[PDB]
């Protein structure tokens, strides 16, 4: 099957810089006319996808001049001459020449800023939640960059795994930061057997892990 | 010029089948091939197949051929897509679109959730520190299905607000947190709305 | 009839 290889998968770009995305097919997308059905699509966060370009280089209506397309046969490039915050999202090629129609794997485009270490906050469970059988404890990592971060949960110094879950924001258009939230779930009986609850955070912008904790009972 | 209108949100159980419709209208609706595309959470766009409304002839993505069917009704200029043997990785947004035309005409998206859970409105709990820049928030726990919408102070508070994507718990129920940064420098109420269960909660959080 | 009906593909 024709195979589409988009490159790179993640594209952090300083505001105002140009950027390019590469798409390579396993065979030519030239069809029996002189026409080549390579298209480029964009999806911004929270929106429907839209086509940017059709037939390699032709702009769809509504698409600003900043986007341009090039290449031929098996090799294609999408250029953005000057990156704005409204260009944050995922970009896909789509081959329409050979069965089956096929999207590339996507290139995530984000804005690059200087490395910023998260601020960490820890929240014990509400006494209201406790009145119902479960304890959720929450760690917040606020306003950090780049997106990668690691949260390690400890309960009286036992490292927890398999019982947390986490979630990350879309990039803030203002400061280009991310925030993250992690929740540790315990039964109430387990929650009540232990004293010290900690979340230990590791990130590029921190010389050393930052740890926040509380003592159940002093709360 | 064509306009595509899809059927609404669906909740189905594992193993079952789902049928999504796409009503076409405009001049010569029969001349536009309708495609289906989907986007699972985090995942890339995946092309599922096309139907030619003229003849009813279909082409499918090979990974899905055994499980999906595309059908047409010419009197009602509607096309249908049925995905059988649903598993949880089929939970996603499904679009119909005339991908071949200039411009592409899109449906508005239909959300499909694969799950055994039944509808449940959320419990909302406060996120407050134990004891310059403080933080507080809301834990909107154990609801199903998505979405829930959250705001603070009926919308007057927007600066420093972060509402996170929902996570899906082992129980099949979703959970999310919404946090705000305030100065120590009065009152903060998070407004939570969950239309599938017609639930609305206004939770005031202290400190 | 319809202009630009098949500019995105033939498959």
């Amino acid at each position: 099957d024709v195979v589409m290889t988009q490159s790179p998968l993640s594209l952090p770009v300083t505001l105002g810089q140009p950027a390019s995305i590469s798409c390579k097919s396993s065979q030519s997308l030239l069809y029996s006319d002189a026409k080549t059905y390579l298209n480029w699509f964009q999806q911004r966060p929270g929106q429907s996808p839209r086509r940017l370009i059709y037939q390699i280089s032709r702009l769809d209506p509504g698409v600003p001049d900043r986007f341009s397309g090039s290449g031929s046969g098996t090799d294609f490039t999408l250029k953005i001459s000057r990156v704005e915050a409204e260009d944050v999202g995922v970009y896909y090629c789509l081959q329409g020449t050979h069965y089956p129609v096929l999207f590339g794997q996507g290139t995530r485009l984000e804005i690059k800023r200087t490395v910023a270490a998260p601020s960490v906050f820890i929240f014990p469970p509400s006494d209201e939640q406790l009145k119902s059988g479960t304890a959720s404890v929450v760690c917040l990592l606020n306003n950090f960059y780049p997106r990668e971060a690691k949260v390690q949960w400890k309960v009286d110094n036992a490292l927890q795994s398999g019982n947390s879950q986490e979630s990350v924001t879309e990039q803030d258009s203002k400061d280009s930061t991310y925030s993250l939230s992690s929740t540790l779930t315990l039964s109430k009986a387990d929650y009540e057997k232990h004293k010290v609850y900690a979340c230990e955070v590791t990130h590029q912008g921190l010389s050393s892990p930052v740890t926040k904790s509380f003592n159940r009972g002093e709360c | 010029q064509v306009q595509l209108v899809q059927s609404g949100a669906e909740v189905k159980k594992p193993g079952a089948s789902v049928k999504v419709s796409c009503k076409a209208s405009g001049y010569y609706t029969e001349a536009y091939y309708i495609h289906w595309v989907r986007q699972a959470p985090g995942q890339g766009l995946e092309w599922m197949g096309r139907i030619d409304p003229a003849t009813g002839n279909t082409k499918y993505a090979p990974r899905l051929q055994d499980r999906v069917t595309m059908t047409r009704d010419t009197s009602t200029s509607t096309v249908y897509m049925e995905l059988s043997s649903l598993r949880s990785e089929d939970t996603a947004v499904y679009y119909c679109a005339s991908l071949y035309s200039l411009p592409v005409y899109w449906g508005q998206g239909t959300t499909v959730t694969v799950s055994s859970a039944s509808t449940k409105g959320p419990s909302v709990f406060p996120l407050a520190p134990c004891s310059s820049t403080a933080a507080l928030g809301c834990l909107v726990k154990d609801y199903f299905p998505e979405p829930v919408t959250v705001s603070w102070n009926s919308g007057a508070l927007t600066s420093g607000v972060h509402t996170f994507p929902a996570v899906l718990q082992s129980s099949g129920l979703y959970s999310l947190s919404s946090v705000v940064t305030v100065p120590s420098s009065q009152t903060y109420t998070c407004n939570v709305d969950h239309k599938p269960s017609n639930t609305k909660v206004d939770k005031t959080v202290e400190r | 009839a319809i202009i630009g009906l098949m500019v995105g593909g033939v498959v």
